């Protein structure tokens, strides 16, 4: 018992650094989006004139 | 993976194409023709567009095609806000229709 | 999104969370033991100590 | 029924539709428009949110 | 195109559709991250106990 709670134990700290990652690689693609969209606003302001 | 264990995984599908070739895809109707050629006397030009009424022209005696053509195209641009048509005079008496 | 002043599009927008929470609902409770003995999935008969 | 298990039967609606015409009239009253069906009920849980 | 009327009528509709486009996917993405989080915050508190 004592060993297999070690192996969860292990899994668990991995477990966390990978749920991070997946958060930092959606936080840069949000990034991007939103100079894409301040572009696009920009033609649209110039193109009602 | 967030699991200690063979199988416990999570998935993310897609998120965009965002290349400047297949964004903001849409489609407009064009290719309107008239076919008029009418001449001489004047006539008065009635009818409805998209099931809005558009009035009444009128043109003198000495009328032609030109004359005509430029007429009826005013007529149908009065009313761009709701019939959402712009219309385009041509030299031999059509128009085209947008 | 029981207002009035929404548009589908808003609609849309919460439903996407909605159903991501809901999902995470799920798994978590399907996906949850100790010592190899599930819990949380009305599987838990009589247990004597 | 926008209420968590409430009954709602056939007499639970009395809709008297009177004054049918206005010239020299108007006086006089009625039922009509139906009284109600049987329609059958909706069940729901979380997984249909 | 910008240099006729049509052009800039037709910008307008154009921008409008990738407007909306980028906001759906910016509120997918968010929705992502939030669970992410509701992930880590469980993780830590079953290794500790």
């Amino acid at each position: 018992i004592s060993e297999r709670f070690g192996t969860q134990i292990r899994g668990t700290d991995v477990a966390i650094r990978n749920a991070n990652d997946g958060i930092s690689l959606a936080q840069v693609a949000e990034g991007s989006l939103t100079e894409i969209g301040n572009n696009l606003q920009r033609v649209r302001e110039l193109s009602v004139q | 993976q967030v699991g200690a264990n063979a199988g416990q995984a999570i998935a993310i599908d897609k998120t965009i194409d965002a290349k400047a070739g297949s964004l903001g895809t849409s489609t407009f109707a064009t290719g309107a023709t008239a076919a008029l050629a009418a001449s001489t006397d004047g006539a008065r030009f009635s009818g409805t567009v998209m099931g809005v009424d558009i009035g009444t022209v009128e043109v003198k005696a000495g009328a032609t095609t030109a004359d005509a053509s430029k007429a009826v195209a005013t007529a149908i641009n009065a009313k761009i806000g709701e019939a959402g048509i712009y219309a385009e005079a041509n030299s031999d008496g059509t128009l085209k229709l947008s | 999104a029981s207002n009035a002043t929404n548009s589908a599009s808003d609609r849309k927008a919460l439903q996407a969370e909605v159903t991501q929470l809901v999902s995470e609902i799920d798994r978590v409770a399907k996906q949850s033991d100790f010592n190899g003995t599930k819990l949380l999935d009305g599987t838990f008969s009589s247990q004597l100590f | 029924s926008v209420k968590e298990g409430k009954a709602v039967a056939t007499a639970d609606i009395a809709l008297m539709r009177s004054d049918y015409d206005a010239t020299a009239k108007t006086w006089g009253t009625a039922a009509a428009a139906g009284a109600y069906t049987a329609g059958t009920n909706t069940s729901a849980n979380v997984q249909k949110l | 195109d910008v240099s006729t009327v049509l052009g800039a009528q037709q910008a307008l509709e154009v921008v409008d559709k990738a407007l909306g486009a980028i906001n759906s996917t910016r509120a997918d993405l968010g929705a992502i991250q939030n669970r992410f989080t509701s992930v880590v915050a469980n993780l830590q508190t079953s290794s500790e106990n």
